[PDB]
């Protein structure tokens, strides 16, 4: 659960911990759990740390293939980004408020996919992945919010709704996300 | 009964407890800080992904021995 701490870190312009991430993410995958799966913040760490054989088992109960879309928040030691994956379209698609670190994240999240398709025998998927930066997520405008631009675009999503949003909107998106989180329960 | 279980962090370094099935994992994690000199509420224990609430046992969560608890520490960005 969160404590009043994980919270206040959506007040004001305080950093977003993984606690929000985290939680948000969930809320989200409970709406829609057939569509979408979301990783939890500490999965591309263990990726990248400890290889496949470290994150292998985080799918026990998961068909990732029979899912839509798949949301990966990516903890960029001082930053949050974005990974999705589209099922239908085999596209890895990236957003950071920079565009920085593209590479070395689609490349370990593909990686991840083929090596998953093959375990699992699903080779309809060794074929086809290609590899994309987000191109039109409003820009971020201070040096605070990559974390509510991250859980905005998951939500948007998941929800298949559009992404109109912009900075100046930020502020109430906190205090949105803030209530859901006290509630746990997604609002429209 | 015990169980033997390998608490591990990011560093790969390894803190092995013997703990009862049935008792809650709070107690192991209050340990673990203790341990690392850390306040208990900027980690994160993940058995197999899944978060490891306070009131959770071994027995409920399906651990074997010799079986890996991952640490994690509080994320902000």
């Amino acid at each position: 659960m969160l404590d009043m701490d994980d919270l206040a870190t959506l007040d004001g312009q305080n950093w977003l911990n993984d606690q929000v991430i985290n939680m948000y993410g969930e809320l989200i995958m409970d709406a829609v759990p057939d569509k979408v799966h979301f990783f939890n913040s500490f999965f591309h760490r263990q990726l990248v740390t400890k290889g496949y054989n470290g994150v292998k088992r985080w799918t026990k109960k998961v068909d990732l293939f029979k899912k839509s879309l798949l949301l990966i928040p990516i903890h960029l030691e001082v930053h949050w980004s974005l990974i999705t994956v589209t099922l239908s379209n085999r596209i890895i698609s990236f957003y950071d408020s920079q565009g920085i670190h593209f590479k070395f994240c689609v490349e370990n999240i593909r990686k991840y996919l083929l090596t998953e398709a093959r375990e699992k025998n699903r080779p309809e998927f060794l074929q086809g992945w290609q590899t994309a930066v987000t191109k039109c997520i409003p820009q971020q405008k201070n040096d605070s919010d990559c974390g509510v631009f991250v859980l905005q675009y998951c939500k948007c999503l998941a929800l298949e709704q559009p992404f109109q949003f912009s900075q100046e909107d930020m502020p109430r998106v906190r205090k949105r996300i803030y209530k859901e989180l006290c509630e746990c329960r997604l609002m429209d | 009964e015990y169980i033997k279980l390998k608490v591990i962090g990011q560093d790969s370094s390894e803190i092995h407890f013997k703990v009862k099935m049935t008792t809650h994992l709070k107690k192991l994690k209050e340990s673990y800080c203790q341990r690392q000199g850390v306040p208990m509420n900027s980690l994160r224990f993940l058995f197999e992904g899944q978060r490891i609430a306070d009131n959770h046992t071994p027995k409920e969560l399906g651990m074997e021995e010799e079986d890996v608890i991952e640490v994690y520490q509080e994320q902000t960005g």
